[PDB]
């Protein structure tokens, strides 16, 4: 969709100084700092302005903080439960493997506001087993609407077939 | 070589430039609050003096079109001279052909020329009409102030290939500041030799070898422009309207060296006849030990001292800081140009 | 029009306008839910809503309730706001 | 009696952070309609006692009040003072709550009786709108050709001297030739400033037709507005002190909404 | 031995050091804002000055086709030397040849004449290059500096094996601080037309100090011997360091001032001085700026050496102001070991207390 | 017996300690943003200083 593309398009225009003030940014608001709010506004209200479907605010500053801390590669159809579920066929059965899925199943009982750390450590838990791609498209499309049942199925769904294979 | 002028001032406040809200200006020096004069204003203060009409054959301008509809005779070319103008290239963000182009009053006939030549494309005219304006460059004032043009390419035709328009100046000017504290106004709130003259020390810089560079190898317009420039700084009021300067100080070195340390504690006064005298022991205290702690051997450096009628004196009363003394204006342009070789001050006005 | 190009807290001069309501978006909008405001009064009422979820009823500026709030928040604006940083669009 | 107030205006400091104060004084509309907010009406207080209502001219007085603004004031600090002339009592603190960031002292205000006599010496400053008006033919288009119409205009444009005058003479004249009338006479004239004051003006401009009916849908255009300023400064003798207290409270020229008529007077 | 040298200069409202918008740089020491000029400005002031300019060898550019083919004459060879540049790793990527390349060598001629030879393949004649390039070291200004170049391995060919290009730098310096609470003013400007028919610019004012520190056996090893030529960069840098200022906005701004004081000592360890200005310097009406800056300089760097004593290595140093305008010890105490009033008598006692060299035959050996 | 050592120092303008991206590191403590020196740092600075040497 229109609107996220061109947000993550920005967001991977950015330079050194601006990702380490949206480093420093995390576990924060968008109304304390001002800086931050300065940087987001110019980053987003344009795209607001042209595009009625742009992300909202809470799910645009997560991401970009996200991306701040993590700066992965952009790239269609490398989705998360797609390298979660690759990864998780190299762990031991009986212990490591349920210690990572309850982490990667933690997300449906959480809100837009406490999506934050679990999402941190599951990246961590990608950066950790050299990997550079994420599609940080699909993830802010299924972050917008993640209020609704067949969402979380088609997430669960895409995990389950990644992992089966 | 490199001339530098050292000038002591004093100037009204009817006289002096103001900022967007109409205060004057000022800046702040040592830690305290100064009055200030801009450079700019000095510039085009001298640019359109009455000393510096004879060295006047530069205009800046953005209404090209206009100066070329003023040689055509031919009430027939208006929009063909605008759309040659538009191909080169001169449109900036928004607006309508507002680019500064800054040039000579002796091509825009070259320009009607081209503009009148209905056998010649509008692509090849367009880099004719640039060619001509990449050449003319033969301006005294041009020579010291230099020029810079970058053409857009928002709206630059296909190829229209543009030559090297820049030119080095060869004048550094800096903004003059008052030697004492910043004098408050008087307030009518409190209701129930009109003012005061402030005082200022000027600066300026000339390289001999880069004016005679620019000039294309002319060697007496360069005099001729130096002494013009000279009795225009002495003889000049930024805004308003003899006023002497008090002190001149003229040096020939190799490096620039500015005297505006010798007012870093500012110069207070109980009573304001004693201000400029005072102002003036000071400069020199800084050149003495300046004098005498950053150069020996190798080239020295020699000066010549001017002030009205010899009223003040700057050499400790027995040091030989200054080579000679000079009691009026035209006698030290005089001494001036003979130091550079020759160039009597008579026969270099026989030029433009 | 209405408003006279006058802000409704500081009384400057207006520019931007404030949604007091959401009931109705893009087909129908009366001139009854939108107040006049400057830059920063608005920017003030935007940081002030950021989690609040107030969904369809928003700050009114006219309420006296908000005032005490709002100045604050301005206050931070003219402490901390760089220039520099809206120019040259990052 | 008259009362004089004065306001003070930072104009400096840091300039990367905003400054609504110094801003405030871009536009000569903006600072005559602020400091028109300071006379409310005895209902519109009562009804809103923070001012938090939509601004509407029709609710506050009318009553000709001068102003002006001047500027470097030192003491190592920037600051900018206005001085209002009224015959009413300002209510500062209704026109100031919500903008004290505009400010950099809290406003003063104090009482004015003055009482001169015949052959008096005094040091005045004043501003002056330098217009005359004038029947000019118009000129139009200017497309590489000019073009005359036949219609004359009748316009108010800025007074112009011959090129062997110089303009403090030219002012001087044009103020003695008005001085008998006022009940002055100079003694001295010096010209401080010339120059222009610019501001713009909002008009409502209609647009389409309400589906509903009862009115229009309606839109804002901005119109300029330039004035040619002159400041002056010397000294008086007064005529007669009958005249000369009209002259006062009334101002000495034109664009008197816009901070351009005003007699400050000291006893010398 | 290490070679501390520490400067007071006062600067005349200019502008010499600003960023993509204009205004001058700044910074926060000791919880307020002051002025600041970026230690790579003084460096390339220094690099391209009169003084320096006899040491002068290197060059840093990203063509250097062009270079080769002036060098070669009046044959063709730009797309030769370029795609063998090209197989060297210098990123083609990207439409740019971001990598700068540092390599002095100004007898480039031996590019040229690999670049001239139609006897070798086009990757014999790349490796070639490459070992010529990460060989120069030489030309002082990389004794100062010098990190010559990383090279790109994606893009570049699988038969070229670079040497080391690392050059050890043996210089370092300081961002220049004020000494006071900087204030930025604006000045606003008009086009004005001439033909009948507001800007603003950023400028400020300030009291600089700045500190300079180099090491006197890093700067023989990396000239590979050659200690005359050592004690001639010595001596121009001072000279150099001395009387220079960075070239922005000087015609406008003309701010040739030169430094009120001066201090050179000689010690086994770095130490800075800047924390004499953690309290800012407030102008009192008896004095004046540069003198009370001098003054709490003098403080600190006298509780620095009573509190940091060792006996087993002494420090010296000596103090230069114009003309003995500004004294360093007013007190009481004799801090300085000796003060000179002229700048090249403090060069030549540089000079023999290094060496024992004198200014006269070190300058012969030009390099 | 514990040697306990406590020093307060100020240092100009510089970047001692970096992370991936380039940035100063940094800390919350009390609730506010601080700079912040890494222990490792610190440790292998003495390591190889000159007075550790022998
Ligand atoms: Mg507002």
């Amino acid at each position: 969709n229109r609107g996220t593309v061109d947000f993550i398009a920005s967001l991977e225009n950015l330079k050194e100084g601006d990702l380490g003030i949206l480093r420093k940014l995390r576990g924060a608001r968008l109304d304390e700092k001002l800086p931050g709010f300065d940087l987001f506004s110019a980053l987003w209200w344009p795209l607001r302005q042209k595009n009625q479907r742009a992300p909202k605010r809470e799910v645009a500053w997560l991401i970009a903080k996200l991306f701040a801390e993590f700066r992965f590669e952009q790239r269609e159809g490398a989705t998360l439960p797609i390298l979660m579920g690759g990864i998780c066929r190299k762990l031991e059965p009986k212990k490591e493997l349920p210690r990572v899925l309850a982490r990667f199943d933690q997300l449906a009982s959480l809100d837009i506001m406490q999506m934050e750390e679990p999402l941190s450590v599951i990246m961590g838990i990608l950066r950790k087993h050299q990997q550079v791609c994420l599609d940080w498209v699909g993830l802010t499309d299924v972050l917008s609407f993640w209020e609704q049942e067949p969402v979380k199925r088609e997430w669960s769904d895409s995990f389950i077939k990644a992992y089966k294979i | 070589m490199l001339i530098e002028i050292h000038m002591i001032q004093n100037h009204s406040p009817a006289n002096l430039n103001r900022d967007d809200l109409g205060a004057p200006k000022t800046c702040y020096f040592g830690g305290v609050l100064r009055s200030r004069i801009s450079s700019q204003c000095i510039k085009r203060s001298i640019r359109t003096s009455n000393d510096f009409k004879a060295l006047l054959g530069g205009v800046r301008t953005r209404r090209l079109a206009d100066l070329i509809q003023q040689e055509a005779g031919e009430t027939e070319c208006w929009k063909k001279a605008q759309e040659i103008l538009n191909k080169c290239g001169f449109k900036n963000k928004d607006d309508n052909t507002k680019m500064l182009v800054f040039m000579s009053k002796d091509k825009i006939k070259d320009l009607a020329r081209i503009v009148l030549d209905n056998s010649l494309g509008l692509t090849e005219a367009a880099q004719q009409v640039a060619n001509v304006i990449a050449q003319a460059t033969l301006a005294p004032d041009i020579a010291l102030c230099g020029r810079m043009l970058e053409p857009n390419d928002k709206d630059k035709d296909k190829k229209v290939k543009w030559s090297n328009t820049t030119v080095e100046a060869a004048l550094q000017v800096a903004h003059a500041i008052s030697t004492h504290i910043a004098r408050p106004e008087i307030d009518y709130f409190v209701a129930a030799s009109m003012f005061a003259s402030a005082c200022f020390y000027k600066y300026f810089s000339i390289d001999w070898e880069q004016l005679v560079k620019n000039l294309k190898g002319d060697t007496n317009l360069a005099a001729h422009t130096v002494g013009a420039f000279l009795l225009a700084a002495a003889k000049t009021n930024p805004s308003g309207k003899h006023n002497y300067p008090d002190g001149i100080l003229v040096e020939f070195k190799n490096s620039p060296i500015s005297y505006a340390n010798a007012f870093v504690r500012p110069v207070s006064v109980v009573k304001e006849s004693d201000l400029v005298e005072q102002s003036i022991g000071q400069l020199s205290n800084y050149v003495n030990d300046i004098r005498l702690g950053y150069y020996d051997e190798q080239s020295p450096v020699i000066g010549f001292w001017f002030s009205p009628n010899n009223r003040y004196p700057l050499g400790y009363k027995h040091s030989k800081l200054a080579s000679r003394n000079i009691g009026n204006l035209n006698e030290l342009v005089g001494a001036v140009l003979d130091y550079i070789g020759g160039f009597k001050w008579e026969e270099v006005q026989k030029s433009k | 029009v209405m408003d006279h190009a006058a802000c409704m807290v500081c009384k400057a001069p207006a520019t931007t306008v404030q949604h007091v309501n959401y009931r109705r978006a893009g087909g129908k909008e009366i001139p009854e839910d939108l107040r006049a405001l400057c830059r920063l009064c608005h920017d003030a009422c935007t940081m002030l809503e950021y989690g609040s979820g107030m969904t369809t009823n928003r700050i009114d500026p006219c309420d006296p309730i908000w005032r005490e709030r709002i100045l604050a928040k301005r206050k931070e604006i003219v402490e901390f706001r760089s220039r520099g940083q809206r120019f040259r669009k990052m | 009696m008259i009362y004089l107030s004065r306001l003070l205006i930072d104009t400096g400091g840091n300039p990367d952070r905003p400054r609504p104060g110094r801003k405030w004084l871009d536009n000569i509309y903006n600072v005559h309609r602020r400091l028109s907010m300071a006379f409310p009406s005895g209902l519109r207080r009562e009804q809103d006692p923070h001012f938090l209502k939509p601004f509407s001219p029709n609710d506050f007085q009318k009553t000709p009040f001068l102003f002006r603004v001047d500027n470097n004031i030192d003491g190592n600090d920037k600051r900018a003072i206005i001085i209002v002339q009224s015959v009413l009592e300002p209510d500062w603190d209704y026109c100031f709550q919500n903008a004290l960031d505009f400010l950099a002292a809290p406003p003063e205000t104090k009482e004015y009786n003055p009482e001169f006599k015949a052959g008096q010496l005094l040091r005045f400053r004043l501003r002056v709108n330098a217009s005359v008006r004038r029947h000019i033919p118009e000129m139009v288009q200017q497309d590489g050709q000019t073009i005359e119409t036949g219609k004359i205009l009748h316009k108010r444009v800025s007074l112009t001297w011959d090129a062997s005058s110089t303009p403090d003479q030219a002012l001087a004249d044009w103020l003695a030739a008005k001085s008998p009338k006022l009940g002055f006479t100079l003694q001295r004239c010096e010209l401080l400033q010339l120059g222009w004051v610019y501001g713009s003006k909002p008009e409502p401009k209609n647009v389409k037709v309400k589906e509903q009916g009862q009115g229009y849908w309606r839109e804002h255009k901005y119109n300029p507005l330039r004035f040619r300023a002159a400041l002056l400064e010397g000294v008086l003798e007064v005529d007669d002190p009958k005249l000369f207290l009209k002259t006062l409270s009334s101002g000495i020229g034109k664009a008197k909404s816009f901070g351009f008529g005003l007699l400050s007077v000291l006893p010398i």
